[PDB]
């Protein structure tokens, strides 16, 4: 199924994933467009930046849900 | 005496420190010591009096705020850095109508986006006074101080071209111009949303004594 990234700079990326993916697994295609790496990604879904560990199942996240991301700022 | 008094914010609008000796720690952006002297600053700025802000105080924020950066190396957060640490105490700060945004996280935003942060974050009804955000974005962290009418000291730990550090009284037009110097816009062909994410957004978080 197709989900949505919309990043804070106003980039909208499509990701091909499946309800069982973590978000780690998510994190990793992103970095594969982007270069980000996951640690760095902030990925936001109904007002809760989402855990690595859990999959897009775990927040009921289907099929052409877009996710807010945010990156993590050093400094 | 008056005539023995060093330049300070009490008369000034611009006041520079006079060590230069951390500067390649402070402009070094592999390092966290940017952010732990604006960390400092906002500890020892958000108590002081304008007479007080002068380069020997500038200095002092250097000083300690190295000694501090070295003593956590050696062995509540902002960017890993412990807010106990500094005296400081953090607050929510963040753009609630806004599908970046979480409960928790800092406020997140672009060059767009400041001046409506700044107007939020300038609304006693949201923050206390005085209050400091401390700035990031991915080579560079800045300390606003909201001073108690409303207008700002911007600490900076680059200084000018790299050089020494300086804290500017800002009113909000002047805060607005001076962030998109500090923080211009970039952008070059074929650029990845980590650089531009790096580039042109900012996390602000919020902080009091």
């Amino acid at each position: 199924m197709q989900i949505f990234v919309k990043t804070l700079t106003g980039k909208t990326i499509t990701l091909e994933v499946e309800p069982s993916d973590t978000i780690e697994n998510v994190k990793a295609k992103i970095q594969d467009k982007e270069g980000i790496p996951p640690d760095q990604q902030r990925l936001i879904f109904a007002g809760k930046q989402l855990e690595d560990g859990r999959t897009l199942s775990d927040y009921n996240i289907q099929k052409e849900s877009t996710l807010h991301l945010v990156l993590r700022l050093r400094g | 005496m008056p005539e023995e008094e060093q330049d300070s914010l009490a008369a000034f609008s611009r006041i520079e420190a006079n060590i230069t000796q951390y500067d390649p720690l402070l402009d070094n952006a592999g390092k966290s010591a940017c952010t732990c002297i604006c960390l400092k600053a906002a500890e020892m700025l958000l108590e002081a009096s304008p007479d007080q802000v002068n380069a020997g105080l500038i200095d002092d924020i250097l000083v300690e705020g190295v000694a501090d950066y070295n003593r956590f190396k050696v062995g509540t957060s902002v960017e890993n850095y412990e807010l106990n640490t500094f005296e400081l105490k953090r607050l929510e700060f963040r753009d609630v109508d806004n599908p970046f945004s979480a409960e928790g996280n800092p406020y997140a935003g672009t060059l767009d986006s400041f001046a409506k942060m700044m107007e939020k974050a300038s609304d006693s009804k949201d923050l206390p006074k005085p209050v400091a955000l401390v700035m990031t974005k991915s080579n560079m962290t800045i300390t606003i101080v909201i001073r108690p009418d409303g207008k700002y000291w911007l600490f900076d730990p680059h200084g000018t071209n790299g050089k020494g550090a300086y804290i500017e009284s800002c009113n909000t037009d002047e805060l607005i111009k001076k962030i998109k110097e500090i923080f211009p816009k970039t952008s070059y062909p074929g650029m990845t949303e980590d650089e531009n994410l790096g580039f042109n957004s900012f996390e602000a978080y919020a902080v009091r004594r």
